[PDB]
RNA sequence: GUGUAAAGUUCCUUCGACGAGUCGAGUUGUUUGGGAAUGCAGCUCUAAGUGGGUGGUAAAUUCCAUCUAAAGCUAAAUAUUG
RNA sequence: UGACCUCAAAUCAGGUAGGACUACCCGCUGAACUUAAGCAUAUCAAUAAGCGGAGGAAAAGAAACCAACAGGGAUUGCCUCAGUAGCGGCGAGUGAAGCGGCAAAAGCUCAAAUUUGAAAUCUGGCGUCUUUGGCGUCCGAGUUGUAAUUUGAAGAAGGUAUCU
């Protein structure tokens, strides 16, 4: 609402809050990112270091679908087990019958190894796993089965 | 022009952008007229469904392999497996795609089953059919009667079987083999020609 | 099956049960036929050779295989087409030696 | 200009929150009276009538 | 041709195949595509080519 | 038939026979008017390939078009701008000479529809084209189920809008990544990519 | 209805024509996000028949994948200060 | 004494084009102000002005496509991709596409084939009728190719079980 703006409060005061010396002008200092190397260097150097220059190699025609690989950690892995059957699985899981967790079918490419698993065997199906994620899965008596 | 600790912006408004501003005031009007067009199209051809039967196909790329969706038309091989000519299939509510083929059996079998399910519910009228029988039918929605259904992710209990080699080691070895396949093959070819050429 | 069943390495990807694909007739496009072989042989007799093709033959006769290829690439444009043209002009020479 | 913002988005859950709050407020006699409705001769709120 | 077709239409009235009433024609072949195809099939005994095409 | 032989022989443009014929016909076409009516196709096979039929209502014009680039028609070469726009020579027309041939022929025979065109011959000053036109008011065309389409008024002066083969070639109307800018029309694509789309409930 | 007609359906054999100053190459100019060159155009060169194009780093060698140009028509969803 | 080819004439028989409108549409041609705190590449902008051409839509369109997947599948539009890959005195700036969800969905036609046991094709004149046309007839066009038959998804020519 315009009735809440300070434009309504500046009515009657000559300069509308812009100053009598400074005299609000069109574009003192330039337009946009003008003078970033000359008179706005003190701003870009302080607040945006790394702005100028090239780093790394180009990639013509980069298709981001190639690099799709969402991560799921181990402390979040049992959320992919059915909620209505999690508690039964946490009790009756053994080497003979352990829950299967299809991580790709839930939208994940790599299993990472942050956190702790329940000391319960699981079968984790993944495209990729980290070294520590698979070590933690095997320690609880589980296994990682690679899929594609 | 540059001041404070603020993000640096990219506001592409340096052309005559205001001459090309499309405001969709007609969203509700277009929704309503689109619904009316849809009713008219349905009532014109009832009880024949407004939607052609579409196949089910895997989405391409490594990001959408898991998903499966509606394709454009059934392949010539799929229609061949159910004994329908494409020219005939186009006249009984089945969509045809001459461009798609079946490298693998899974999608082919899914679409053959889908065509056979649609074919069992089909009733083709003729001259001997009277309006009493035609009025005995309701216009179904084919997109809902034969929906595209995602295969269920594997879940439940299975025996744990632990290979000696870890999955991480398997992935690392696969990467290494791919990375050095060419140079190893060149090295082996040179070694073989050397040790079988001077050994002549 | 045909893929390695894993997401990395050589021949990566999911295993599927292969189904044999009937080849499309459009893939026969490069194939030659009796009709076109016959018509092209008579047109060669009626038309003859191009000025650069006679120049190519002399270079091949004078043992300039390296020279002929450089000319044939300069004329036709690409190295792949130059190789086929030099091979075609050697076969023309091979058919004039009887 | 016509590309001024005219319609305003409200979170669906908050909109439902407010709808439930208004339905609940319809059963408070003091609120209905302050609202201006001549409801002084209705014996109780909510007023429920038969399906005829 | 009109007279021949009239005779053949008379013959089909009698119930005949109309091929027995008309003898097999022996005529001059013309048409560039037709004659070229005849030559390619070793069917032409003699070809006369115009000099001012 | 003979059309296959005609096709294979016109591809031998540097043979002695074809070179002789091109010399003679270039002289003869240069001796006529810049635009003239051809009593028949000089390449019947090429005309057939492009939709011509030996019927009443199909017309052939031969036209002669000056070769080279497009000199900027500014007086005394002064462009009155920035140095990037000071070029006068080595500038090129964005349409082909085939399209110019088609448009001038269609302008001359304004009662006909330009069906298509083809190259016939060449020298240093001119290229020579034969344009296949169709009469939309002739009943042999109007009653032809394969050529009724060009009678409809959306094909009025299709050669002036770039709807012939040469025009669609010069407009960049092809499929794929090499034609991203011009696939569906260059200016349409630019307008679509430079429009601010604002909805009722802004996202 | 002149349906001994027209069309489709299974299998075998022999075949299977498929667009040239065009593709493609160089260079020049313009243009593009297209970067040893995205498209277009001019000039010079100028093809082939499992050939040709594409596969976003120039080149040769070896493969693979995918389409089938240089001819043509076609409603709807889309645009709309007249 | 007559054909043919090419080229003319007629107030010849019958037709057709031009010009208008401007919001959208298909092309050509084409700036500079402006931004870069100067300025020349760049930017404005493949925009304004100028020229040619349409329709109720236009254009595009049934892959010489996208991809690199377990593959999608004409064209168009929306949301997203994405202010991203990239381009850029790598400065100011600029900048798409594939996938994905949806709206709408629709497919096809020639050229290249000997009808060769029969140019089977078509404009026009004349007559007649039930006239957006049918039938008859006569010139003409057309073999330097008009019909039927095939369009790569195929398909043709023979044989083939018969069925719909
Ligand atoms: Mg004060
Ligand atoms: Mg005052
Ligand atoms: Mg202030
Ligand atoms: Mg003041
Ligand atoms: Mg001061
Ligand atoms: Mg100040
Ligand atoms: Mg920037
Ligand atoms: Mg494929
Ligand atoms: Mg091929
Ligand atoms: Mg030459
Ligand atoms: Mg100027
Ligand atoms: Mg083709
Ligand atoms: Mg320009
Ligand atoms: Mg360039
Ligand atoms: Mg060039
Ligand atoms: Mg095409
Ligand atoms: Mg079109
Ligand atoms: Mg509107
Ligand atoms: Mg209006
Ligand atoms: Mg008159
Ligand atoms: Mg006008
Ligand atoms: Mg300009
Ligand atoms: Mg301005
Ligand atoms: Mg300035
Ligand atoms: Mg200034
Ligand atoms: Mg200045
Ligand atoms: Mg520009
Ligand atoms: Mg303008
Ligand atoms: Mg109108
Ligand atoms: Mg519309
Ligand atoms: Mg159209
Ligand atoms: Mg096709
Ligand atoms: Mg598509
Ligand atoms: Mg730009
Ligand atoms: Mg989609
Ligand atoms: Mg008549």
């Amino acid at each position: 609402p315009t009735r809440l703006t300070k434009t309504r409060k500046h009515r009657g005061n000559v300069s509308a809050g812009k100053g009598r010396i400074g005299k609000h002008r069109k574009h003192p200092g330039g337009r946009g990112k003008a003078g970033g190397q000359h008179h706005h260097r003190t701003n870009l150097d302080k607040y945006h270091p790394g702005y100028f220059g090239k780093v790394g190699m180009r990639y013509f025609h980069k298709q981001q679908n190639h690099f799709w690989r969402p991560e799921i950690n181990l402390d979040k892995l049992w959320t992919l087990v059915d909620s209505e059957k999690k508690d039964e699985y946490l009790s009756k899981s053994s080497a003979s019958a352990a829950p299967v967790i299809d991580t790709l079918a839930h939208g994940y490419g790599k299993v990472l190894g942050k956190g702790r698993l329940p000391e319960v065997p699981v079968i984790v199906k993944a495209r990729f796993v980290s070294k520590l994620a698979e070590e933690k899965i095997r320690a609880v008596g589980g296994v990682v089965e690679l899929v594609a | 022009a540059i001041s404070k600790n603020l993000p640096l912006l990219n506001n592409h408004f340096r052309k005559h952008w205001q001459e090309r501003v499309r405001v969709h005031f007609d969203q509700a009007g277009k929704k309503a007229s689109r619904r009316q067009s849809r009713l008219r199209k349905a009532a014109k051809i009832a009880p024949r469904p407004i939607d052609a039967l579409r196949p089910v196909v895997r989405a391409p790329t490594v990001k959408y392999n898991r998903k499966v969706r509606a394709g454009r038309g059934f392949t010539l091989a799929e229609l061949k497996a159910v004994g329908i000519a494409p020219k005939y299939a186009r006249t009984i509510g089945i969509s045809v795609d001459h461009r798609r083929q079946n490298k693998s059996q899974e999608t082919f079998d899914a679409n053959v089953a889908r065509l056979q399910e649609y074919k069992s519910k089909l009733v083709i009228f003729d001259k001997k059919t009277k309006a009493s029988e035609v009025a005995s039918f309701e216009q179904v929605d084919v997109s809902a009667t034969f929906p595209v259904e995602q295969p269920a992710p594997e879940s439940g209990l299975r025996a744990v079987e632990v290979p000696e080699q870890t999955a991480y080691r398997t992935l690392r070895l696969a990467r290494n083999e791919k990375k050095y396949k060419g140079i190893r093959e060149k090295r082996a070819k040179e070694k073989a020609e050397a040790e079988a050429e001077k050994a002549k | 099956m045909a893929k390695s069943g894993i997401a990395a390495g050589v021949n990566k990807g999911r295993k599927t049960t292969a189904k044999e694909v009937a080849p499309k007739i459009s893939y026969r496009k490069g194939a030659s036929s009796q009709r076109t072989v016959f018509v092209r042989s008579i047109v060669k007799e009626v038309a003859g050779l191009a000025p650069y093709e006679r120049r190519l033959i002399e270079l091949i006769r004078n043992a300039g295989e390296k020279r002929a290829k450089k000319l044939a690439k300069k004329r036709l444009g690409t190295h792949k087409r130059a190789l086929r043209k030099v091979e075609e002009m050697t076969q023309v020479i091979a058919e004039s030696r009887r | 200009k016509t590309w001024r913002r005219w319609n305003v988005k409200v979170n669906h859950n908050e909109k439902r929150y407010a709808t439930a709050s208004a339905i609940a407020a319809s059963a408070v006699t003091s609120l209905v009276l302050a609202r201006g409705h001549r409801v002084e001769q209705v014996k109780e709120l909510p007023l429920v009538v038969s399906n005829e | 041709k009109k007279e021949r077709l009239t005779k053949e239409a008379a013959a089909i009235a009698e119930g005949k195949t109309a091929k027995d009433v008309s003898p097999k024609p022996v005529v001059v072949k013309y048409g560039l595509n037709h004659v070229v195809s005849l030559i390619e099939n070793k069917k032409a005994k003699l070809v006369l080519i115009a000099n001012d095409v | 038939g003979a059309y296959k032989y005609l096709e294979e022989l016109q591809r031998k443009k540097q043979s002695d026979v074809m070179r002789f014929l091109y010399r003679v016909r270039c002289w003869e076409y240069r001796q006529k008017n810049v635009i003239h009516r051809a009593s028949r196709p000089s390449r019947p096979d090429k005309a057939r390939r492009l939709g011509y039929k030996a019927k009443q209502g199909f017309v052939i014009y031969r036209i002669r078009v000056r070769r080279g680039g497009r000199k900027r028609p500014v007086p005394k070469g002064a462009t009155y701008g920035k140095p990037t726009n000071q070029g006068v020579n080595q500038l090129k027309y964005q349409k082909s000479l085939r399209s110019t041939a088609e448009e001038r022929v269609g302008r001359r025979a304004s009662n006909l529809r330009v069906l298509n065109s083809y190259w016939v011959n060449q020298d240093s000053t001119y290229k020579y084209f034969e344009v296949i036109l169709v009469d939309p008011s002739h009943k042999a065309i109007r009653r032809d189920a394969r050529y009724n389409w060009i009678v409809n008024p959306v094909h009025k002066h299709r050669e002036a809008r770039g709807l012939t083969s040469a025009g669609k070639k010069s407009r960049g109307i092809n499929k794929g990544h090499l034609f991203n800018k011009t696939k569906a029309g260059r200016r349409h694509t630019w307008k679509k990519h430079n429009t601010l789309s604002l909805w009722r409930y802004r996202s």
